[PDB]
């Protein structure tokens, strides 16, 4: 528990999360908001 | 218009420069630049022969020491702006405001 | 001594093959030679400087007889858009029927090639006219080479050889090269073109019978000295004018236009004159700056001491520059091949979009030799002043005469240098790759119109600024009441913006976003080539991974294994591996022209200006699609005149990849190979009988990259060279 | 032949001798260290330029260093 | 001093004529750069007193302004014209060479000189008043020229920029369009469009 | 306008553009059951298609000769839209990332065993660290002033 | 009286053929003996490329530093 913790906080399991988080998030905003070449709001 | 008026009053007026204005200011500096160097010597004392000061023509009798290779310098100065004032008197070109 | 080579006797004691190769690459390394002083070395140089001019005037008096032996002058000149130029004729036993059949073109009574060279429109442009002209020239200039090696020599024995000291007057030697072997000679050739070439051009024919029975200008030499030079200019050519003809010919011998000849679509004769006139003028007034044995001028040693800022943000300044120049002679041809190399990619920027020679810009792939010959010679030249420049470091610096001075300090800094260099080449790469790799994307996908093309729009403003209206935007040359438009709308502007917003030639093509992307590419190939070569030149006195690399010269294998391993650490590695970015940079640059020319020759400009925006685009486009011709340059239904460029594309390509062996391969695997090899012979009937005479080795680690760097080149040079001639002589246009 | 010099920052380890393929290199005595014991290199005809030496060389820069130089068939390690 | 609550550069104390310890670049931070440096201010601000009274007055009499005043010679048959009389001597060329080779010999004439306060302060024959007796008088006149140069030399710059601004107007123009509406015609509009 | 191009809305080469799109989707469209699943998904990418070009017509983007909307990044304040605004973005949130990822390594870097905090995350820290990148703008800002920004001694 | 710096001390690097050129370390102790060209020895927190993380220095090429 504490060295699962450990183990699931290690360089490349932390950069998968974070990256397949980052990479949920983008593909979320682009479905949302598809085909944007500008920022049209202001 | 007159070119040869135009010509010997420039040159004239430059070697009246020359002669009379901008000499000790010319002396001066040639005295603080010196003779070019290699490795501290001058040319002619790292083994040039060649680059040896003409001693021979250089001095002169002028009051101020005016020789032939200044007033070489000087009266060829007054012909290219001579030549300059004649060309561009003449070219006939003119700008627009 | 006692064997080859002499000038070496640590090679000349190896008992390997070793001492032959190396034997051979440093012959000319003349300060690595023994018993070398340096009265030695600067007259061995003086002596090979005149050997060289006696191989250059032999080769252009080689191409000069042959143009006139076996060529096709006579017959061009009557003719220049409607017959092709001869280089030299073919004689080849190899050949068979059909190919003798193929290769004989512009109506000669055999197999020749078809020259690209681009010499019969400057022969024709400067003034020859007939065959005798040209056996004339080559034989003047095999006269010129042979008086070169004739000094060569004669400068060699005692008797007449300089010294050290005279060699290092270098206020006198530019004096002199400034004022006559630039001024002199350009006045010179300002006299020809107005002796012979302006009336070549309007029909006469002055030669050296007649040249002082013919007035250039109908009042010759009155206007020059009584002031009204304009009488020099009082009629020019009108522009109905054929070029040889008389027909619709003026008498000026020296205007300012701008414009082109409408008929050969090259700069005016006149023009060229006027500009060499000027030039000459120029130089010989700028070259009475230094001082000699006549007691006035400057001394450069005393001008670079003097430029020293106070606030002290550049140290000592340039004190001592002028002796750690003097006495290197790596930073002098460092600097000169600098210089040289910037202002030949200037030729080569310069020869296309405003081309000289008479009927020039019509011979589409002399346009396209010529550019890429000059811009690759010119990218040769700057990895060679890089690389010098680290020969300097090496050989030639001394720390302690050039304290604190702007060398050390430049010395001292280098890791801000090199990290800048790397983040600039870093921001470049990413995103010139990044946008060309979001617009690959978006037009596999099917949607053209989700590209991120962005408007060169700083260069549009530029050449708004110089007079083109395609871009509207209003700037000096194409506003109306500009002081810059108004101030030369008389002299040369008419001619100027009549050219440029013409739409037939180059000067100043349109560009859109396939422009900007290619030059960024062209940018980030800039960048990235300086950063291998600047942290080669800076890291040669040593690194941290080796402190002490000064003293083990500029080219060695490596540091061994330890300290985590340092394969290619020398500077001469910093230059191999930057010779492999500069063909690459070299390359985009010369893609990019070709492409861009071969779609604008084609009336099809639209055809780059939409697939360049994607990489698919240039290789589809650009290399699949020009590719047919030279590929089906023989077949097995025969074979045409294409065939000898199909089969050297072949060759380049065969070439390039065994350069990848000696790349990749390295030394131990085939250091093993040879000697089991040498196990063999030396164990075998009937050839054990003869024995070598150096031990088999081998090639050493430096040689194998500089082998595998010259196979790489060469097959580069060659398979771009094929492609390029067949691809726009398959087409003519 | 190879030139093997050896400086004074050696600390007298022998690591390097104890690594050398060819027998180039020798403890002699001295007094500049606490070891009383330096590295000598007093057959450098025979060295192939190997350079284990080096990489066994634990001081910092090192106080072992070879220097490639003319090539012999001793040198080139060649058995034909 | 220049900005109350700032420290002064050490080398600026306040004995100098006109010196409020303005120094923002650190210029003068070497002794030797500082007297060329109050040589140089000193010219500038001669200068500028003469011409700026030469901008205004023949504007302010019957003459076009300072830039109309100069632009005959933009033209080929250029003739000049002093208080509305053609000038003999008139074309440019004449002009040109006799105003060159004039500036140049009495420029010359001032730079052979080493005192290097009688750079700045030469006296004699140019000052005939002789306003230079009292060392302190003398001060204080030294003070009121440099202020009233730095004055002149602030009205100039703000001359030419106001013609860059309003092209083809003079300074007193621009008086007069301020003092016809001083509400509307301002440097606002010349700052936001 | 700007370097010769026109408003896509009036362009012409840009609406041919989108009715050759549109038109080669509904022939995929075809063939297949009226309302069948394959059909509905080409139906919605329709829609999508024209909605992206009506998005495209309605922000003011400029089309050249080939109908593709072009991207003006000289500062022209009619398009700041197109690179700068967004540039601006870019640099806070890369600013973000890199102070973040500065603050982290200047905290770890006081332990005895400083590596060990490299190859295996304190994510604890990490999350009370990573939202200072919100202010780091200001935070750098007030870094240079106080000359802590870049090491002295370097 | 002792010699060169005291032990634990942070000193500064002046051989510039070091790893460590113009950087700190620690003193680990100076040999008191004369006859030893290099008594300094210093620890680091870095290793170089040989993995090595002490060194011996001489009394001049080290400078304590603050
Ligand atoms: C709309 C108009 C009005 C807007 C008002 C906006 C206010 C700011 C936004 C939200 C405020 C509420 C945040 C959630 C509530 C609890 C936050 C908190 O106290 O949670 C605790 C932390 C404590 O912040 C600081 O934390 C620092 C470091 O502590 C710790 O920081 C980390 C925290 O896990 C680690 O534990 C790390 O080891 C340890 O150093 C400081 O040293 C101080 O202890 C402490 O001030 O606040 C935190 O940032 C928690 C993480 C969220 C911070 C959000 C800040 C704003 C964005
Ligand atoms: C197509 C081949 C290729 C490519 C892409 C590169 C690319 C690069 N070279 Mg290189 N080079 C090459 C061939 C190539 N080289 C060859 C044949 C030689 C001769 C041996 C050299 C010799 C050479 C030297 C000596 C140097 C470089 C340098 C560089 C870098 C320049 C900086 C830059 O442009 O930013 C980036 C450009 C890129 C193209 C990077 C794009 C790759 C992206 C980031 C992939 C993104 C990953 C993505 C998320 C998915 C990953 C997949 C997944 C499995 C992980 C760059 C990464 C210089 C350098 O280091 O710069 C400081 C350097 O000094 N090159
Ligand atoms: C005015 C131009 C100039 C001059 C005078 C020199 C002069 C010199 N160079 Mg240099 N150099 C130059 C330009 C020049 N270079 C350029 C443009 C480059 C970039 C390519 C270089 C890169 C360079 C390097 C990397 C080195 C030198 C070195 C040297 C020194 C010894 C050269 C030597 O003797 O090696 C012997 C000559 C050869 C080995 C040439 C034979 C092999 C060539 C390269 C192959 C030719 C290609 C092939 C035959 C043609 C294709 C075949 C066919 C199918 C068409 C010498 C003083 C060397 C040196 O010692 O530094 C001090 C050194 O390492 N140069
Ligand atoms: C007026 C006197 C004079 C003249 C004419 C020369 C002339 C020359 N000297 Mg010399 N020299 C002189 C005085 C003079 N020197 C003195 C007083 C000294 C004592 C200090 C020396 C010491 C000296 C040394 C040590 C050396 C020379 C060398 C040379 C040769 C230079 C190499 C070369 O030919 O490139 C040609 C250069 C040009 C043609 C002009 C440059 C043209 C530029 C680069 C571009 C042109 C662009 C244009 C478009 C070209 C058209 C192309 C198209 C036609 C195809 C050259 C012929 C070198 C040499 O001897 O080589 C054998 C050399 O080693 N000189
Ligand atoms: C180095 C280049 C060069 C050379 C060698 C010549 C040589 C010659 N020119 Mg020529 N010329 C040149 C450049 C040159 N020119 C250029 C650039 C122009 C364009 C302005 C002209 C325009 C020109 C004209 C119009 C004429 C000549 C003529 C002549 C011939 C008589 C010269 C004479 O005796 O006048 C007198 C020489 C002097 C008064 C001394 C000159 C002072 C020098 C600088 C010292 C002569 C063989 C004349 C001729 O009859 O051709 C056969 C003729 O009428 N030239
Ligand atoms: C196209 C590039 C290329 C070429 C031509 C070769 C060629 C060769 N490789 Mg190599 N290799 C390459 C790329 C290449 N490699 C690369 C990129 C790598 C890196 C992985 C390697 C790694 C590698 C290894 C590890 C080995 C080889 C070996 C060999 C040799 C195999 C024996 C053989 O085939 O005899 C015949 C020669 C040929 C087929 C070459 C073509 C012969 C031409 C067509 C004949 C023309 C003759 C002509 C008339 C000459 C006269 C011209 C006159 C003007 C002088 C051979 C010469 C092996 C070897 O050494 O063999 C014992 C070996 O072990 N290669
Ligand atoms: C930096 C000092 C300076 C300079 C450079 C000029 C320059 C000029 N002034 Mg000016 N002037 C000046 C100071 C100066 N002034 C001062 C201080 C006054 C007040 C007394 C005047 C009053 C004045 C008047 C009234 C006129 C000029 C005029 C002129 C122009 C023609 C002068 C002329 O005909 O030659 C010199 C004449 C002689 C030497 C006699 C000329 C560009 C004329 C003008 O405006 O041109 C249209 C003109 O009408 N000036
Ligand atoms: C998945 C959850 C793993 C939970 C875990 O490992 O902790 C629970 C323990 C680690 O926890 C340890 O437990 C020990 C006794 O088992 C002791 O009580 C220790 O004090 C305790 O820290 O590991 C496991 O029991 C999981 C075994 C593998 C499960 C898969
Ligand atoms: C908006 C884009 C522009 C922003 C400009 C911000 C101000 C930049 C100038 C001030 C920089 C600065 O103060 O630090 C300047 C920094 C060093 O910062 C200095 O550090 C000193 C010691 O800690 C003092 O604290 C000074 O107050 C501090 O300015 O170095 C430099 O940038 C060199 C420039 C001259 C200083
Ligand atoms: C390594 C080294 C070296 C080498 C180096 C090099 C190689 C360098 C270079 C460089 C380069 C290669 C450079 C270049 C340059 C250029 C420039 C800098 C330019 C310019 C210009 C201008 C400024 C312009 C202007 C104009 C005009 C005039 C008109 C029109 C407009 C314009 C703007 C265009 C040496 C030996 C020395 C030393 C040692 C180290
Ligand atoms: S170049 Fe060869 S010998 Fe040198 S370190 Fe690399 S692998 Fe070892
Ligand atoms: S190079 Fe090799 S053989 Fe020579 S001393 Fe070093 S380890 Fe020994
Ligand atoms: S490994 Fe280095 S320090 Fe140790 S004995 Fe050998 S040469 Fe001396
Ligand atoms: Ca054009």
């Amino acid at each position: 528990m504490r060295d699962l913790k450990t183990y699931l906080s290690v360089a490349p399991v932390a950069s998968t999360l974070w990256f397949a988080a980052l990479a949920g998030l983008l593909i979320e905003i682009n479905r949302f908001f598809p085909d944007a070449l500008t920022f049209p709001f202001f | 218009l007159n070119p040869s008026l135009v010509i010997s009053l420039s040159t004239g007026l430059s070697l009246f420069l020359g002669r009379f204005v901008f000499f000790n200011f010319q002396r001066e500096n040639v005295a603080k630049q010196g003779l070019p160097e290699q490795n501290g010597v001058t040319h002619f004392e790292a083994g040039d022969t060649r680059a040896k000061e003409y001693v021979s023509l250089l001095k002169s009798n002028d009051p101020v020491g005016f020789n032939i290779v200044d007033v070489l310098a000087w009266g060829s100065i007054g012909h290219i702006v001579a030549y300059y004032i004649l060309a561009t008197s003449s070219n006939g070109y003119d700008p627009k405001f | 001594a006692l064997r080859f080579p002499r000038f070496s006797q640590g090679l000349a004691q190896d008992p390997t093959t070793r001492r032959i190769w190396f034997g051979i690459a440093t012959a000319h390394d003349f300060e690595s030679h023994d018993d070398i002083t340096e009265g030695r070395l600067y007259q061995n140089i003086f002596a090979s400087h005149f050997g060289q001019l006696a191989i250059i005037f032999l080769w252009t008096s080689g191409n000069l007889f042959h143009v006139a032996w076996q060529g096709n002058f006579e017959a061009w000149v009557q003719d220049p858009l409607h017959v092709r130029p001869i280089a030299h004729a073919i004689w080849d036993p190899h050949f068979g029927q059909p190919a003798v059949e193929a290769f004989t073109r512009g109506g000669a009574l055999g197999p020749v090639n078809i020259a690209y060279s681009g010499v019969y429109q400057w022969w024709y442009t400067i003034g020859l006219r007939t065959n005798e002209d040209l056996y004339t020239g080559a034989i003047f200039l095999l006269f010129l080479s042979f008086i070169s090696l004739l000094a060569g020599w004669l400068h060699l024995q005692p008797k007449w050889k300089p010294s050290v000291s005279w060699f290092k007057n270098a206020e006198s030697r530019l004096n002199h090269h400034l004022s006559g072997l630039f001024g002199v000679s350009s006045l010179a050739w300002a006299g020809h073109l107005v002796h012979v070439a302006i009336p070549g051009s309007r029909g006469e024919y002055v030669r050296w019978n007649n040249f002082l029975s013919v007035l250039p200008h109908p009042q010759g030499l009155g206007p020059l000295f009584t002031g009204q030079w304009n009488l020099y200019a009082q009629n020019p050519d009108s522009s109905n004018h054929l070029f040889s003809t008389s027909q619709g010919a003026g008498t000026a011998i020296l205007t300012l236009l701008g414009g082109f000849h409408p008929q050969t679509q090259s700069l005016w004769l006149t023009d060229m004159a006027h500009h060499h006139l000027a030039i000459a003028i120029l130089f010989l007034i700028g070259g009475h700056m230094y001082r000699t044995n006549f007691g006035i001028g400057h001394s450069i040693k005393y001008i670079l001491e003097a430029h020293i800022p106070p606030g002290g943000r550049l140290g000592r300044g340039h004190k001592g520059l002028y002796d750690t120049i003097n006495n290197s002679i790596h930073f002098q041809l460092g600097l000169a091949l600098a210089s040289l190399g910037v202002i030949t990619s200037l030729v080569a920027q310069h020869m296309y979009s405003l081309p000289a020679y008479a009927f020039i810009a019509q011979d589409f792939t002399t346009q396209a030799a010529l550019y890429t010959h000059h811009q690759y010679i010119a990218g040769f030249i700057m990895t060679g002043a890089f690389a010098h420049g680290a020969i300097f470091f090496i050989r030639d610096y001394n720390p302690e005469q050039n304290a604190d001075n702007v060398l050390a300090r430049m010395l001292e800094h280098k890791e801000a240098i090199i990290s800048h260099l790397s983040w600039a080449s870093l921001f470049l790469g990413f995103h010139t790759l990044g946008l060309y790799v979001h617009n690959d994307v978006m037009l596999a996908f099917g949607t053209p119109e989700k590209q991120i093309l962005i408007e060169p729009i700083f260069a549009q403003w530029i050449q708004s600024a110089h007079g083109k209206t395609s871009y509207g935007f209003d700037v000096l040359l194409s506003s109306t009441n500009s002081p810059a438009l108004n101030a030369g709308r008389s002299i040369w502007l008419p001619g100027w913006l009549n050219a440029i917003n013409e739409n037939s030639n180059s000067l100043f093509l349109t560009i859109g976003p396939g422009d900007f992307l290619v030059h960024h590419a062209i940018a980030l190939g800039l960048h990235t080539t300086t950063l291998i070569l600047v942290k080669g030149a800076l890291d040669a006195r040593g690194s941290k991974l080796m402190p002490d690399k000064k003293d083990f010269g500029y080219s060695f294998p490596c540091d061994g294994p330890g300290r985590g391993g340092t394969c290619d650490i020398s500077a001469w590695d910093a230059f191999y591996l930057a010779v492999f970015w500069m063909l690459n940079t070299i390359g985009w640059v010369t893609f990019y022209w070709h492409w861009k020319h071969i779609t604008l020759w084609q009336g099809n400009v639209s055809q780059f200006n939409e697939s360049s925006t994607y990489l698919m685009g240039w290789l589809r486009d650009y290399l699949w699609l020009n590719s047919s011709q030279l590929i089906n340059g023989y077949n097995p239904f025969g074979m045409n005149s294409l065939s000898v460029w199909a089969w050297m594309f072949l060759f380049g390509h065969l070439v390039w990849a065994t350069g990848f062996m000696f790349l990749i391969s390295w030394r131990g695997y085939w250091q093993e190979l040879i000697e089991t090899l040498a196990w063999a012979h030396e164990r075998t009937p009937l050839a054990n009988l003869i024995r070598w005479r150096d031990k088999p080795v081998a090639l050493s680690i430096v040689q194998a990259r500089l082998v595998g760097l010259v196979h790489f080149s060469v097959g580069y040079i060659f398979t771009y060279a094929a492609f390029l001639i067949a691809s726009t002589s398959g087409k003519f246009g | 032949s190879h030139s093997v010099k050896i400086y004074d920052t050696c600390i007298g380890c022998t690591q390097c001798v104890r690594a050398c393929p060819t027998d180039v290199l020798e403890m002699i005595p001295w007094g500049g260290c606490k070891a009383k014991q330096i590295a000598s290199a007093p057959r450098t005809e025979d060295c192939v330029g190997c350079k284990r030496c080096e990489s066994a060389c634990p001081t910092d820069f090192l106080s072992v260093r070879v220097y490639l130089w003319h090539e012999t068939t001793r040198s080139m390690g060649l058995a034909y | 001093d220049w900005m109350p609550g700032q420290p002064r550069p050490s080398y600026l104390d306040g004995s100098a004529p006109g010196d409020f310890g303005f120094d923002p670049l650190r210029l003068g931070e070497v002794p030797e750069n500082l007297e060329r440096f109050k040589e140089s201010e000193l010219i500038h601000c001669r200068w500028a007193m003469l011409a700026v009274p030469g901008i205004l007055v023949p504007e302010a009499l019957g003459l076009g302004n300072w830039v109309k005043a100069q632009e005959w010679a933009a033209l080929p048959g250029g003739q000049a014209t002093y208080l509305g009389n053609p000038v003999p001597w008139g074309t440019l060329p004449t002009i040109l060479v006799i105003e060159f080779l004039s500036i140049a010999f009495v420029e010359h004439q001032r730079s052979m000189e080493k005192d290097p306060e009688k750079k700045k302060y030469p006296g004699g024959a140019f000052d005939p008043l002789g306003y230079s007796k009292d060392p302190k008088k003398f001060h204080e006149y030294k003070i009121k020229e440099v202020k009233n140069g730095r004055l002149a030399l602030l009205a100039f710059v703000g001359i030419c920029v106001q013609q860059s601004a309003y092209p083809g107007t003079g300074p007193l123009e621009n008086l007069a369009t301020h003092l016809a509406d001083p509400w509307h015609n301002t440097i606002g509009n010349v700052l936001i469009p | 306008d700007i370097a010769g191009l026109t408003p896509c809305k009036d362009s012409k080469q840009f609406a041919k553009r989108e009715k050759q799109s549109i038109k080669k989707l509904e022939s995929s469209l075809k063939l297949y059951a009226p309302d069948s699943a394959p059909a509905l998904a080409i139906n919605a990418t329709i829609e999508k298609t024209k909605r992206r070009f009506d998005n495209y017509g309605k922000q003011g983007l400029l089309c050249g000769a080939d109908g593709l909307p072009h991207l003006i990044v000289s500062g022209d304040q009619r398009h700041w839209g197109e690179f700068i605004t967004p540039g601006i973005l870019f640099l806070y949130i890369a600013g973000w990332i890199g102070w973040v990822g500065r603050s982290y390594l200047i905290a770890i870097r006081d332990d005895k065993k400083p590596t060990q905090k490299e190859i295996i995350i304190d994510v604890p820290l990490a999350t009370g660290l990573v939202f200072r990148g919100f202010s780091w703008p200001i935070a750098a800002y007030r870094e240079l002033l106080n000359g802590e920004l870049v090491a002295k001694d370097v | 009286p002792p010699i060169g710096p005291k032990r634990g001390a942070k000193v500064k690097i002046l051989r510039q053929e070091s790893y460590w050129y113009k950087g700190t370390g620690s003193v680990v102790a100076v040999d008191q003996d004369p006859n030893t060209r290099y008594p300094v020895v210093v620890r680091f927190n870095k290793v170089n490329y040989a993995n090595v993380s002490t060194n011996n220095y001489a009394l001049d090429e080290v400078e304590e530093v603050k």
